[PDB]
């Protein structure tokens, strides 16, 4: 485990982004160290089953070792829709370099295919699924029916609308390079200081982000 | 340093300073050589 | 190294110049010829080259 | 930058910068240190 | 106590060169006046700056 | 120190020429410049105090982990592991026997580190790499 | 003031109180103290004479530990004299330190270098030396002495590489002795330094005495076009 | 270190051997100033090969001296030595400064600083000698040496050697 967690404080010493699969990282692992896929496998295992025989009465100096057992548990057992991602730099607003390793699954059906497999009838539900074939494409499951109801209202229940100009029919948009603009945020300023004005009880205003309703807000009261 | 300052009182260099918490504020001048010290009532100022 | 006004660092190097100027070339336009103790100029190394009593 | 107008008195170079005349001697150090700047391709033009 | 107090590297004195006569006494804001040992202060005068536009 | 090094006292910062140029026979922070000066004439004992174990400049590396112990340990695993190749086809699928030819390798790589029987592990380790 | 401020002040006081003598202390204390300072204020302060600060600030000004300015004001009274003004630029003088401690500890690496060479020979008569290259050329039938070219003397040893750890022990006893230097200019490193200038120095100066005959006021003018 | 190379060599002859046979005396004066003769731009020339065919050009008559100028281009073996190179050899003498060891037709001195300093002289032994804890270096004595530094002026050659390096000594 000491010489698995020292090759990665050596592989985070990197000054540009490495993407590569888990079985290159294997065999740069067994090239660099002699670290085996298969005591990987075994690692959160072996891990768990030594500090229950230490009998440890504090496990906060060892949350960290949980990380690391994760990591080689992950890496050596899943080497296809998987990709490890080091990246120098975790924010690039900051001035010292932060680097940063994520281990992520790209294929979201891996997790999902024991689901289906185990349990024969799955009734996959939510009040705004659209489209409805995006999701046994995306995940790796055939729907014997998909269908989507239109509710049959006396009165037009709900008014959507869709705002693409200002007041000013300035155009306006939510784009993260674009949120220092004066005229956009006048645009969304005014809008909402007018819908605040018609609506009677209650309101709720949503964001892409929370870096950008932190901008605008700030600057809104400024 | 803003309360803080060089300057030159009845020809006579010196160093200007700001008395603000106490109640009234007062404007201290004291010479580098310690010759005369003069202060300001900061009431009673017109223009 | 010892510390002198900039007009006498000047005539210093000024005087070095001229010294350096007469060794290569005493007879120079518009400037004083190095002598020797009994009067007569300072055979300059151009001179010694120049001439009919020249190396040439 | 303006380049004086140079002329010799005696030994010595003086520099008159145009007025927008300032005169200086300019410091044989001073002619070294330009001409240690001076590029290759530059004094092979003037000959060097 | 002027001599006392110099070699502790509390005050700056300036004394004459004839004799160490304590004249006018200053105060060592600085660190330590022998700090460095002689034989490399020799080697800090061997060496100098080209001019003022290459540093 | 992680930033000086001892042998010509030079910081990394104001002299960025160091580095970590380690010891396959005894790991210490010695930088390239010292090793030119030292071991250029040829084999010396270890410059650092308290050790003096005889080393030649051309066995001169890089440490590639940050731990000391970690890179002999890895260092100690190669030279074990050169001569102790066998695979799981070695052994015709006979898993039991290679966890325990694993477990053997294993402890005689603890032991050349922690040098508690360091004599009897490496006539082991010399009479197998004859063979 | 500012904490950057306090570091390369005392970075100046430590490199004078190290490899200088007690006036160029007084001298540098001075400046440093008082930023902005002209040489009667300086000779009004130190009690020095004219011919005592001569060397002091020939030194200070090779090592660009001083920076002059040569202005010249117009007192009421008219009898103007060209004053020069000391002061300090602290990124130049920096630099100059980085600089000045650069090459020496280059200059004794060289000389490890230089040491690190064998003893070769010496002729005690003609005061010459010989590399142990050009020994063996002059050596003996007798396969024995190495002979001089000129006097015919046998050579004597010399003692390059007898005092080669000597000389590391000497870059030991230096570095020790500029450590506090290193660890002054991390800081330096990793933070920002204002360029000052005259203008900029007459902000923090400090008033030398009541009544001084340097004027501190910049007068600019115009047609000067250096 | 031996090497086979194409030489040209300016050859005065004197007006006295301007005989029919001109050129053998050519190819014997070529032999005698060349043969064993140490130059320090090729190292030590050993033999002549390629005698049969020689290149000898026209000779041109000096302007005032009167003997004729050849450039005689010849193939030959030469011996040039280098500095971090390993040769091996025999000791020829020995003293308290160091030994020299022969190799090829150069003496090779091994200073008295360059061994392993087990190594120490003794002169009441005959012949004198360096004796170590493992090993002696005697006169006629195989000793394999690391030259690191030659020097070569215009007809001597002179090489430093060391033995402080690890494989090298007696055989
Ligand atoms: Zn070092
Ligand atoms: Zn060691
Ligand atoms: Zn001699």
């Amino acid at each position: 485990l000491k010489r698995l967690i020292e090759y990665l404080k050596t592989r985070m010493k990197v000054l540009h982004v490495i993407s590569e699969t888990p079985k290159s990282f294997l065999q740069h692992l067994k090239q660099l160290t002699f670290i085996e896929r298969k005591p990987l496998r075994f690692c959160s295992e072996r891990l768990s089953l030594l500090v229950r025989t230490l009998e440890v009465t504090e496990v906060e100096d060892f949350t960290a070792l949980k990380d690391i057992a994760t990591f080689a548990t992950l890496i050596s057992t899943y080497e296809e829709g998987f990709l490890l991602i080091i990246e120098p730099y975790e924010i690039e607003n900051a001035a010292v370099p932060n680097p940063i390793m994520r281990f992520t699954c790209l294929d979201a059906s891996i997790a999902i295919k024991p689901v289906f497999e185990r349990f024969s009838s799955v009734i996959i539900t939510s009040g705004t699924i659209s489209p409805l074939d995006m999701y046994p494409r995306m995940l790796n499951f055939k729907t014997v029916l998909q269908k989507s109801y239109a509710m049959t209202l006396a009165k037009k229940s709900f008014l959507p609308m869709i705002i693409t100009k200002g007041s000013d029919q300035v155009a306006i948009s939510s784009r993260f390079e674009i949120r220092n603009d004066p005229s956009i945020v006048r645009n969304y300023g005014s809008m909402l200081v007018e819908f605040a004005k018609i609506t009677p009880d209650g309101m709720v205003v949503f964001f892409p982000s929370y870096l950008y309703m932190e901008s605008i807000v700030s600057m809104w009261q400024t | 340093m803003s309360h803080s300052g060089a300057a030159i009182f009845e020809k006579v260099s010196g160093i200007i300073a700001i008395n603000e918490d106490v109640s009234p504020a007062e404007l201290t001048w004291r010479s580098t050589d310690g010759d005369k010290v003069h202060t300001v009532v900061l009431s009673t100022i017109d223009k | 190294h010892n510390g002198a006004p900039h007009h006498a660092i000047e005539e210093a190097e000024s005087l070095l110049q001229f010294h350096v100027a007469t060794y290569m070339d005493n007879d120079i336009a518009g400037q004083p010829q190095a002598l020797q103790k009994s009067g007569r100029p300072v055979k300059s190394i151009r001179a010694r080259l120049k001439g009919k009593e020249g190396r040439i | 930058n303006t380049q004086p107008t140079i002329r010799k008195d005696g030994l010595k170079l003086v520099g008159s910068w145009k007025k927008d005349p300032e005169l200086r001697v300019l410091s044989t150090e001073e002619i070294l240190n330009i001409f240690k700047h001076i590029s290759v391709k530059d004094f092979t033009s003037l000959g060097f | 106590t002027i001599n006392q107090l110099e070699e502790d590297s509390k005050i700056l004195v300036l004394r004459t060169k004839k004799d160490k006569t304590p004249r006018y006494v200053w105060y060592n804001s600085g660190g330590n006046l022998k700090c460095i040992d002689e034989e490399f202060v020799k080697m800090w005068e061997n060496v100098q700056l080209p001019q003022f536009a290459e540093l | 120190n992680k930033d000086m090094c001892p042998i010509c006292k030079t910081d990394r910062y104001l002299s960025p020429d160091v580095k970590f140029l380690v010891n396959p026979e005894c790991y210490h922070r010695i930088c390239e410049s010292c090793v030119d000066r030292i071991f250029s004439l040829g084999p010396a004992q270890c410059p650092y105090k308290g050790c003096d174990k005889i080393l030649r400049k051309n066995k001169f590396k890089t440490q590639i982990f940050d731990d000391v112990e970690v890179e002999k340990e890895v260092d100690i695993r190669k030279r074990v592991f050169n001569v102790f190749n066998k695979t799981i086809d070695d052994f015709n699928g006979d898993l039991v026997e290679y966890n325990k030819y694993l477990e053997e390798v294993e402890d005689i790589i603890y032991k050349l580190d922690h040098g508690i029987d360091v004599a009897k592990t490496e006539e082991k380790l010399r009479t197998y790499e004859e063979l | 003031d500012r904490p950057i401020d306090d570091i390369v002040k005392n970075l100046l006081k430590f490199v004078v109180r190290g490899f200088y003598g007690g006036s160029f202390v007084l001298v540098l204390d001075a400046i440093l103290f008082h930023s902005v300072l002209a040489e009667d204020d300086l000779k009004q302060l130190l009690s020095i004479n004219k011919t005592e600060l001569g060397p002091l600030i020939a030194r200070l000004r090779s090592d660009r530990l001083i920076s002059i300015h040569k202005q010249r004001e117009y007192p009421p009274n008219s009898k103007s004299v060209e004053r020069v003004y000391y002061y300090v630029k602290y990124p130049h003088a920096i630099d100059a330190i980085k600089w000045k401690v650069h090459q020496v500890v280059q200059r004794l690496k060289d000389d490890l270098d230089k040491n690190s060479e064998p003893n070769g020979y010496m002729c005690p008569i003609c005061l010459t030396k010989y590399t142990q290259l050009e020994a063996v050329q002059l050596l003996n039938f007798d396969r024995t002495e190495f002979l001089c070219s000129l006097c015919d003397e046998p050579l004597v040893e010399d003692d390059s590489g007898k005092k080669n750890k000597e000389k590391q022990d000497k870059l030991n006893r230096l570095m020790d002795q500029i450590q506090p230097i290193i660890d002054s200019l991390k800081k330096i490193d990793d933070s920002r330094i204002e360029e000052n200038t005259f203008e900029i120095a007459l902000a923090r100066l400090i008033p030398p005495q009541n009544q001084s005959h340097a004027a501190y006021t910049y007068n600019p003018k115009k047609g000067s076009t250096m | 270190m031996f090497f086979i190379k194409d030489l040209s060599l300016n050859i005065t002859l004197h007006p006295s051997f301007f005989g029919p046979r001109m050129k053998q005396y050519l190819k014997t004066k070529l032999l005698e100033e060349v043969e064993g003769s140490c130059t320090g731009k090729f190292g030590y020339i050993l033999c002549v090969l390629d005698y049969d065919n020689i290149d000898i050009q026209r000779g041109r008559i000096l302007p005032t001296d009167g003997s004729a100028e050849f450039n005689v281009k010849y193939r030959a073996v030469v011996f040039k030595p280098f500095k971090g190179e390993v040769v091996d050899g025999t000791v020829v003498s020995c003293s308290q400064h160091g030994f020299e060891v022969q190799v090829g037709p150069m003496k090779v001195f091994v200073t008295k600083h360059l061994m392993p300093q087990d190594l120490t002289f003794n002169a009441g032994s005959n012949p004198p000698s360096y004796q170590s804890s493992e090993d002696v270096i005697t006169i006629k004595s195989r000793i394999r040496v690391k030259i690191e530094g030659c020097i070569s002026q215009v007809s001597s050659i002179h090489a430093i050697g060391s033995i402080k390096e690890d494989y090298l000594g007696a055989i």
